[PDB]
């Protein structure tokens, strides 16, 4: 009953897009971190804030996860003070951050003969992405100083852009599905507490 | 906004989508290699038209932005490789007409086949005459196949190759080149630095500089090779004469490695070969690459990945498939490197996976460069990278240390000049046959060889520059080069001129990098990661700084030099300089054998 849905988030079917990444907000959780420390199966664990050790002792008022497949090259962008295309324009974590970035491979899943297209990053965006902001706009970004008018033009390109799958590509152009939690920290009732 | 800006995000767009098109005509030129069926040559000209047509619409956006308005110089040169497009600036008409030469040409060369005395044989190139080429020693029948393939594929391809010659400099023409002869050498061609400035007049100037220096060697060379052949074949060769073409050991006497046998200096002596050996010790056809990895890893290069051996063709598959076992080394893209090579483990299957093994070294280098700025610095340089790990895996030191010699095998001078002369048949002896070909087609672009002494210059030269005098008596009908299969499908041959003078100024530096103390051709640079942190400061550059100053960076210059390939054949040339004190030294262009 008190069971933590990580199921649902860490090995769903299919996952979002990176610019389009979810969030789910998870209440009433009695987490068992040792697994996901103990998993085995994931290539990059790195954890910001908070010591590999159990820790549980500390209680968080609420816990965020958020889902995208990146490059496996583009894991690395993602960090506190990291810059790329990934950080800048899709999915940016404030310096400040406190929390746990779970990723591993997904190749033979996210992966299929003639390129899984489905998944979408933003390349072109006027401005850097704010800390945990989101934007699905699909307005054409204007390189020069003539108007788009919706349509894809000199210095007119769609901002959004398909990553292209293969499962014959190196370690560097695989999809990596990356899950990111975070730790929120308030006056509040705390409904999850750790054991 | 800037051009610098306009043209920055043009270019993240244009590598987005260039890196996953290009990648899916590489998915499809490999399938159709690695299984040659109907449908897969179906889907491999889908797959590269999608990238051809992409490519040139994306060089027309390109040319809109001004080149000059670029201060940055890591991205004028992506707009240079992107603007620089070749035979879209052509007619429609024109352009569909030169494909159509192009492709005749490609044809009539595969298709070529002569008459046997076994008249219902039809003899193909390969496999086929060049077993009587490479293998025989008899006058009359290496004649016949000299002048039988040059009678086919030569008569045929003259007046294809006459047209190919006026289109191919009217598109030079159109895209501001002085001739066809001066798109090639725009390869080399440095615009944008300053004290790093080369020009495509100044090629020349260094091509035939440097050959000024080789022809001292090659003339000991070409004496003793011609003293050796005149014992193989009695009153054929006049001793101060030329040697005729069909007795070179290949179809076109581009390499003379199948002259060693009758130009053994000690025939006693036998080579040093691990052919036999390796199978005594169970060597896998993996087992070569495997342990060719082990070499790069020595020296400090990037070990190979686990993709790369799972999807490589090691080894010769079962199945009955169509499998084009030509080693090449793949660089599909997307961190995708393979190799393509049927091993059937012999000595040269080991010194063959340390050169296609050095092009991925080469191609892994640069991925971390822009997509336009992923290739060699020139066009001779990703061809002699693979050639130095050739020099190191040959020598006995490294044959020695890995166990495939005894260790108490004795290095006696003996060996040391059988050594250096099957590699003087191969390196030493191409360059005055890839110099004269290339200088054949830059004149005849240029028009310095008139339509009506096409093939009175080409004999002229090759008598003169090469030593090589006419078998038999060609007219104008006749088209020798075009025999040849880069002259005959559009391939530059300066290439294999420029790779040979890299390969040994790369090999000196690094061999004095890695403290060697004694003769060049026994250098072995494993082991050491001196030479190795040195020869990665111009593997990372790839085509992101001119070629002038990548080669500074390993060699120390920044011009093509000789120096280093004369003090590798140094001790060859002083035994070859007292084996020919008893016989004449140079050739005489009057002598011809059909003139009695
Ligand atoms: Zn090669």
């Amino acid at each position: 009953t008190n069971l933590c849905p990580f199921g649902e988030v860490f090995n769903a079917t299919r996952f979002a897009s990176v610019y389009a990444w979810n969030r789910k907000r998870i209440s009433n959780c009695v987490a068992d971190y040792s697994v996901l420390y103990n998993s085995a199966s994931f290539s990059t664990f790195k954890c910001y804030g908070v010591s590999p050790t159990k820790l549980n002792d500390l209680c968080f008022t609420n816990v965020y996860a958020d889902s995208f497949v990146i490059r496996g090259d583009e894991v690395r962008q993602i960090a506190p003070g990291q810059t790329g295309k990934i950080a800048d324009y899709n999915y940016k974590l404030p310096d400040d951050f406190t929390g746990c970035v779970i990723a591993w491979n997904s190749n033979n899943l996210d992966s299929k003969v003639g390129g899984n297209y489905n998944y979408l990053y933003r390349l072109f965006r006027k401005s850097n992405l704010k800390p945990f902001e989101r934007d699905i706009s699909t307005e054409i970004y204007q390189a020069g100083s003539t108007p788009c008018n919706g349509v894809e033009g000199f210095n007119c390109y769609f901002p959004l852009q398909s990553y292209g799958f293969q499962p014959t590509n190196g370690v560097g152009y695989q999809p990596y599905r990356v899950v990111v939690l975070s730790f929120e920290l308030l006056h509040a009732p705390a409904t999850v507490c750790g054991p | 906004s800037t051009t610098e800006e306009q043209a920055k995000t043009f270019l993240q767009k244009f590598d987005h989508e260039a890196e996953d098109l290009s990648y899916r005509s590489s998915l499809a030129s490999w399938n159709y290699n690695t299984n040659i069926t109907d449908e897969n040559v179906q889907k491999m000209n889908a797959a590269r038209a999608k990238w051809s047509a992409f490519y040139e619409e994306q060089s027309r956006i390109a040319k809109t932005y001004p080149l000059e308005e670029i201060q940055n110089l890591t991205l004028k040169r992506q707009l240079q490789a992107l603007q620089q497009s070749g035979t879209s600036v052509l007619s429609a008409d024109k352009s569909k007409r030169l494909n159509t030469i192009l492709n005749t040409m490609s044809t009539i060369y595969s298709s070529g086949k002569v008459l046997d005395p076994n008249t219902q044989e039809y003899l193909v190139l390969e496999p086929g005459l060049d077993d009587i080429m490479e293998n025989s020693e008899d006058y009359n029948r290496r004649l016949w196949a000299w002048e039988g393939w040059r009678a086919e594929v030569g008569k045929q391809l003259r007046p294809f190759y006459e047209e190919y010659v006026v289109l191919e400099n009217e598109m030079a023409r159109a895209n501001n080149y002085e001739d066809y002869g001066d798109y090639w050498r725009g390869d080399y061609e440095v615009t944008g630095a300053d004290g790093y400035d080369y020009s495509r007049n100044q090629l020349i100037a260094d091509v035939e500089r440097t050959f000024a220096e080789i022809k001292p060697l090659y003339e000991q060379l070409h004496a003793y090779v011609r003293a050796k052949l005149m014992d193989a074949y009695p009153s054929r060769i006049s001793p101060t004469g030329c040697l005729p073409a069909h007795l070179l050991g290949d179809m076109w006497g581009r390499f003379w490695t199948n002259l060693y046998p009758l130009t053994v200096p000690f025939g006693e002596k036998p080579s040093i070969d691990v052919t036999k050996e390796m199978q005594n010790q169970s060597w896998d056809a993996k087992r070569i690459f495997k342990e060719a990895e082990k070499f790069f890893v020595s020296i400090g290069l990037p070990n190979m990945t686990q993709e790369f051996w799972v999807n490589s063709m090691l080894t010769e598959p079962g199945d009955g498939r169509k499998v084009v076992c030509h080693p090449t080394a793949w660089d599909l893209g997307k961190g995708d490197f393979r190799i393509k090579m049927c091993t059937k483990v012999t000595m040269d299957d080991f010194l063959t996976a340390h050169h296609e093994m050095g092009h991925i070294q080469y191609d892994m280098a640069y991925a971390t460069q822009p997509f336009l700025l992923r290739n060699g610095a020139n066009e001779g340089f990703h061809e002699a990278v693979g050639e130095i790990m050739s020099l190191s895996a040959a020598t006995p030191h490294y044959l020695k240390a890995l166990g495939l010699l005894p260790p108490d095998f004795y290095e006696d001078n003996v060996t040391e000049i059988n050594f250096l002369l099957k590699q003087a048949l191969q390196i030493v002896g191409t360059l005055p046959f890839t110099y004269m070909l290339e200088k054949w087609r830059w004149m005849v672009f240029k028009g310095e060889i008139p339509k009506e002494q096409w093939m009175q210059k080409w004999w002229e030269m090759k008598r003169e520059i090469v030593g090589v005098v006419e078998p038999l008596p060609h007219d104008e009908t006749y088209c020798d080069p075009a025999c040849l299969f880069h002259v005959a499908e559009d391939y530059s041959f300066i290439r294999y001129y420029t790779r040979t003078i890299y390969q040994f100024q790369f090999h000196e530096a690094l061999c004095q990098t890695a403290k060697h103390e004694g003769p060049l051709y026994k250098c072995d640079i494993s082991n050491s990661t001196e030479a190795g942190q040195r020869l990665l400061q111009m593997l990372h550059l790839g085509k992101s700084e001119p070629w002038t100053l990548a080669l500074e960076n390993i060699v120390g210059v920044k011009t093509m030099d000789v120096k280093p390939l004369l003090n590798y054949f140094e001790p060859l040339l002083t035994w070859l300089k007292e084996q020919n004190r008893n016989s004449p030294v140079g050739w005489s262009t009057d002598w011809t054998p059909y003139s009695d």
